RNA sequence: CUAGUAACGGCGAGUGAAGCGGCAACAGCUCAAAUUUGAAAGCUGGCUUCGGCCCGCGUUGUAAUUUGGAGAGGAUGCUUU
């Protein structure tokens, strides 16, 4: 049913993804093109520099989980990130 | 009495230099390799020279 | 006594002749050879049409103007004429359709300059209303 | 910052402090010669919004030029002939662009920005090593510069019909008689 | 009856549940399921019953069962007479809608006009506003609003007094009528909010009561206490009063939610235990903080004015009026006597700038007797200097400082009593001092003969 | 003639090209005061400072070519003279 | 003198009203003599 | 193709476009007006053992960020090298 007016609600299958698309007899060539498009490939990873782990081990040895006293702390975070920031950063270091 | 500007300021103002940063840490990279000459206090430097 | 008439009555009549921006070479010549004939008109050009209509009256109010005879004009090839008296008067607006100016060559008369004219009406300009009210326009 | 006070003071010419010191600047310029170098722009917000820098590679260039007719009219522009005489003196370089800075009973004066496009810090800048390309050898003489681009009516509209894509090409267009292989 | 008993929709019923509510009022219970089948609502509750989700829960309802999508505009308008009303509303619908897809937000005079015009254009299922920016971006702004279904007017009252009443009648005007569930709610019912009610909401109304008829507004047993303070040292005396008076209870009323927040972050740096209770928290806590400070020997609870004013109000030795208060007579008579206490009195304590004396001239008026306090000049803890260092070296701290100061100017400038309080007699530069800024930072305070020959317009179309 | 729903659309940020901007407002106020006026600005505000009106607009018409211009002009002229007043 | 307690204290033309033909508002102005001007 | 149409003209000689429509080819961008201001972070030359050292240009503005169917700053959580 169409409770409001919408023409685009027949349409449908406020951020999308935005390097990549999320798409869901033949001759061989077209299955071939298919076979190397949906065959999986590797992620490299990225990690993280020496300096950084570092950073992110002083900080859980002070504190250990209370990210907004490490958030509060001006000695060792000099740059004032937000505790969401250090708690992804802990969670990417898994230092939780 | 007040700014004429109502924009925020950026938090860059409030914490330590982040072009300074880079500009170390490609220092640093630079004395690893050994293509540049580490510190020495410029007493060393006198009593060297 | 600055009124510039002296008689036993005083007619103190003055014309504010104006053009708007988009007029032709036409309706130029129509507006030179129309205001020629009146000594108690003023001449000024390029009105702004974006501009209200009402600030004809703020201009007419500047040359102590209480008559405007405005040419207004519309795609650079319709002449509407406007008749107004400035400061409370009613207002006719009128469309002109078929123009010959005074440098057309093949009239072979020609009159004074502000010989007072002999007004001839129609006998249509007292048997209805809107008629007179142009007439005394 | 300054640059915007310096624009909004550029848009009152006649005002005591501007007129003042364009009088006194016409006379110091009438004395010196025709075509000479500028060490720094007299209208820095002018010349940086034309595309002048501080670096090496980048000159001005103050001239004069007669001011009147030619009752035929000079279809060519003051400030193109201000270009023209500047790009034969400094022939190794490029005009980039060129403003007017005075006037006088006589003469109009005006600044042009030229650029050097055989420097190494002219030819490594992608903005603007598009003039070291030998397409753009001497623009003033040609009409590409901004006063060539409207004195050739290189505009959008119905008012440009002939002249918006040059108009001997509308012309030569226009005149060609074509006839295909079946008729 | 209890929230489980009507067939809401799941994410309603868990986003309820994570508020902590799980028993009605009297006004929730008689207005949610006649309003949930389409009738429209006449009410006589007062602020702080619960009349928030009374009016919300259909809002939400409406908006998640006719899948309402950024890209439809409004579908619910909730009208309200000031802009931390509106916070406080819009802080609740964002505690309601946290399962719910819908978008939610509020208009305010004295925000950002072009953010503002941009958040409508993107698209806000459910807006909370106040009446003349409300006004102004039905107007002059392009955003839907079409397809509205719900209209909720919210004190009616005091939108009524502040003089709001043909921004209304323009707003009624100018929306859709059909298909339209209009909510008036009032705590008093005059002639204009019978005409209000008249314009507004269809011929059938449902008229519920929710009202105590014991007020007790009486006008000489009372006593309320004022200290004479200029703006460039009050929280320093604020500091040293919280810092003298402990061991004991204090409330402490503030105009905004912002200002509690930031001197709750302030007070935790410059070592002064304190309990915060303003919007940007969850229900839950805050229900939990006011709970910890009802069964406590000492401490001190601050927040807003317009935040307990549905509060219980527990018996404390102090009740300061920071900020200048929303509502004068409400504060005077009701505040006063919360103060009092059932036993041994409390006193109420009104912190008074030298430009806004003439209260004491209403207080002369209204026959209350009143006590001045002094303070000596060598007692005042002096942390000023350590304050503008905090506030130029933390960023999160001069970010809060900047909002509290210009939400204080805010709630100042929309003020009932503008003779009494007017911001054009604020010294916004000693108002910045007090909070920590060397400079005042930019706010915007405010926020003959006709033509000749001009006669009205007979036709046409603007737009 | 055919019939089709209109769309709501997205604000322009072209629009406005001019400025309502407080800051360019600020810095057009000083340069005035800083740089001083033109002659026959000067001719303008010693007939408004005289109270002749229609001068006043008869001169700026025929020294800036439009009567909306004219009007522009004489309004800032006029206040300039109303704060000049008030400084004083 | 402030007679409420605690509320607010309550608080050069050139046109003649004068009724159009239709019933609504008409505006009459001072009449413009057609004096000449000095200028 | 419009179209020898509109328009202009000792309205004679004549002069003479353009929008739309079908096609060929398609691709978008860079600055100026901002304070990096917790750090001129930018660049031409000369000397070289070629790795890094000096003089100079430049704050009257060289890098980064941004170019109005935009953008910035914070917050936020995913996704990219």
């Amino acid at each position: 049913s169409e409770s409001d007016a919408v023409p685009q609600q027949q349409q449908q299958e406020n951020h999308i993804r935005q390097h990549d698309l999320e798409l869901e007899s033949k001759p061989e060539v077209l299955r071939a093109l298919e076979r190397e498009a949906t065959r999986p490939v590797e992620k490299t990873v990225r990690h993280q520099s020496e300096r950084e782990r570092e950073w992110l081990q002083r900080l859980v040895d002070k504190h250990g989980d209370d990210v907004a006293a490490m958030a509060r702390d001006r000695k060792l975070n000099p740059y004032q990130q937000t505790a969401s920031d250090i708690k992804r950063r802990l969670k990417k270091a898994g230092l939780l | 009495k007040m700014p004429l500007s109502a924009a925020p300021e950026p938090k860059r103002r409030f914490i330590p230099s982040k072009n300074e940063a880079k500009q170390i840490m490609k220092l640093v990279r630079a004395i690893r390799e050994g293509r540049i000459l580490p510190y020495k206090p410029p007493e060393e430097r006198e009593r060297e020279e | 006594d600055r009124s510039n008439i002296i008689a036993e009555r005083k007619n103190k009549q003055r014309v504010l002749v104006l053009s708007s921006r988009g007029v032709t070479y036409r309706h130029r010549h129509l507006l030179n050879d129309l205001a020629s004939m009146l000594p108690h008109g003023r001449k000024d050009a390029k009105f702004d049409t974006k501009s209200r209509l009402y600030e004809l009256c703020e201009l007419a109010e500047l040359y102590n103007c209480n008559n405007v005879l405005f040419f207004e004009a519309r795609k650079g090839k319709d002449l509407y004429m406007w008749f107004s008296k400035v400061p409370n008067g009613p207002t006719v607006k009128f469309y002109a359709q078929n123009l010959h100016t005074m440098e057309e060559l093949h009239f072979q008369g020609n009159c004074l300059k502000g010989s007072r004219p002999i007004l001839s009406f129609d006998a249509a300009f007292e048997q209805e209303p809107y008629l007179k009210v142009i007439k005394e326009l | 910052g300054a640059l915007k006070y310096l624009e909004e003071l550029s848009k009152k010419k006649q005002s005591d402090v501007v007129r003042f010191l364009l009088r006194v600047r016409c006379w110091e310029y009438r004395q010196l010669n025709v075509i000479h170098r500028a060490s720094r722009p007299s209208r820095p917000d002018k010349a940086r919004r034309l595309g002048y820098k501080a670096k090496q590679g980048y000159v001005i260039y103050r001239v004069r030029v007669r001011r009147g007719g030619r009752q035929l009219k000079y279809q060519r522009s003051l400030r193109a002939t201000a270009e023209e005489r500047v790009g034969r003196r400094c022939s190794n370089l490029r005009v980039l662009n060129s403003y007017w800075v005075n006037q006088d009973s006589t003469y109009k004066y005006y600044e042009v920005i030229l650029v050097d496009p055989n420097h190494k810090a002219i030819r490594r800048d992608p903005r603007i090593n598009w003039i070291c390309n030998p397409v753009h050898k001497h623009r003033e003489c040609r009409g590409l510069t901004s006063t060539g681009k409207k004195s050739r009516g290189l505009n959008k509209g119905h008012r440009f019909n002939k002249t918006r894509a040059g108009r001997r090409k509308t012309w030569k267009r226009h005149n060609t008689l074509s006839l295909w292989r079946y008729r | 009856q209890e929230f489980s008993e009507l067939n809401l929709s799941e994410k309603t019923t868990k986003a309820i549940a994570e508020m902590g509510f799980t028993k009605m009022t009297e006004i929730q219970r008689r207005a949610i399921p006649p309003a949930l089948a389409g009738k429209d609502v006449l009410g006589a509750a007062k602020t702080g019953s619960g009349k928030t989700l009374a009016f919300l829960i259909p809002a939400v309802e409406m908006l998640s069962s006719l899948r309402f999508k950024p890209r439809n505009g409004t579908g619910a308008i909730v009208v309200t007479p000031t802009r931390e009303l509106a916070l406080q509303i819009f802080g609740v619908a964002r505690e309601l809608m946290k399962y719910h897809s819908q978008t939610y937000g509020v208009v305010i005079g004295g925000a950002n006009r072009r953010a503002e015009a941009e958040k409508l254009g993107k698209g806000v299922n459910l807006l909370i506003a106040t009446p003349g920016r409300l006004l102004d971006h039905l107007q002059n702004t392009p955003f839907v609003f079409k397809n509205l279904k719900s209209l909720i007017i919210d004190e009616a009252d005091r939108i009524l007094e502040i003089g709001f009443e043909d921004e209304m009648r323009q707003i009624v005007k100018i929306l859709p009528k059909e298909d339209r569930q209009t909510m008036l709610f009032s705590a008093t019912q005059t002639t204009k909010v019978e005409d209000l009610a008249r314009i507004s909401l269809r011929p059938g109304p449902l008229y519920i009561n929710v009202d105590e008829e014991k007020k007790y507004s009486t006008v000489e047993g009372l006593e309320q206490g004022y200290v004479v303070v200029e703006a460039d040292k009050r929280f320093l005396l604020l500091f040293s009063f919280l810092k003298k008076m402990a061991k004991k209870k204090i409330i402490v009323f503030f105009s905004s939610c912002n200002s509690v927040k930031y001197y709750s972050e302030l007070l935790q740096y410059i070592d002064l235990p304190v309990l915060d209770l303003h919007g940007k928290q969850k229900q839950q806590k805050r229900t939990n903080t006011f709970f910890e400070f009802c069964n406590a020997k000492s401490g001190t609870l601050i927040c807003t004015d317009v935040a307990a004013r549905g509060l219980d109000i527990p018996q404390v030795d102090w009740i300061v009026q920071f900020d200048p208060p929303d509502d004068p007579r409400d504060y005077i008579h009701r505040v006063g006597r919360t103060a009092r206490g059932n036993n041994g009195k409390g006193r109420s304590l009104l912190f008074l700038q030298p430009c806004e004396l003439g209260f004491l001239a209403h207080l002369k008026a209204a026959k209350v007797p009143v006590v001045e306090y002094d303070f000596p000049k060598n007692k005042i803890l002096n942390v000023q200097s350590q304050l503008e260092k905090l506030i130029s070296t933390n960023y999160y701290l001069n970010q809060s400082a900047k909002e509290g100061y210009r939400s204080y100017i805010h709630a100042y400038a929309s003020h009932s009593l503008r003779s009494v309080f007017d911001v054009h007699k604020l010294d916004l530069v000693k108002v910045a001092k007090s909070f920590g800024f060397s400079t005042p930072p930019r706010v915007d305070i405010t926020l003959g003969r006709r033509a000749y020959g001009s006669q009205p317009r007979q036709g046409g179309r603007y737009k | 003639g055919h019939k089709t729903t209109r769309r709501v659309l997205k604000e322009r940020p072209s629009r406005r090209k001019g400025a309502q901007s407080k800051r360019t407002q600020f810095v057009r106020s000083l340069i005035r005061e800083v740089a001083g006026l033109a002659p026959y600005e000067r001719r303008v505000i010693e007939l408004l400072r005289n109270g002749k009106d229609k001068r006043a607009r008869k001169f700026s018409k025929k020294k800036l070519g439009t009567f909306g211009r004219a009007k522009r002009k004489c309004e800032e002229l006029q206040r300039i003279i109303a704060e000049s007043r008030r400084a004083h | 003198e402030i007679l409420e307690p605690f509320v607010d204290p309550p608080r050069d033309r050139n046109y003649r009203i004068e009724k159009d033909a239709n019933g609504g508002i008409r505006y009459v102005y001072d009449e413009i003599d057609p004096v000449y001007d000095s200028d």
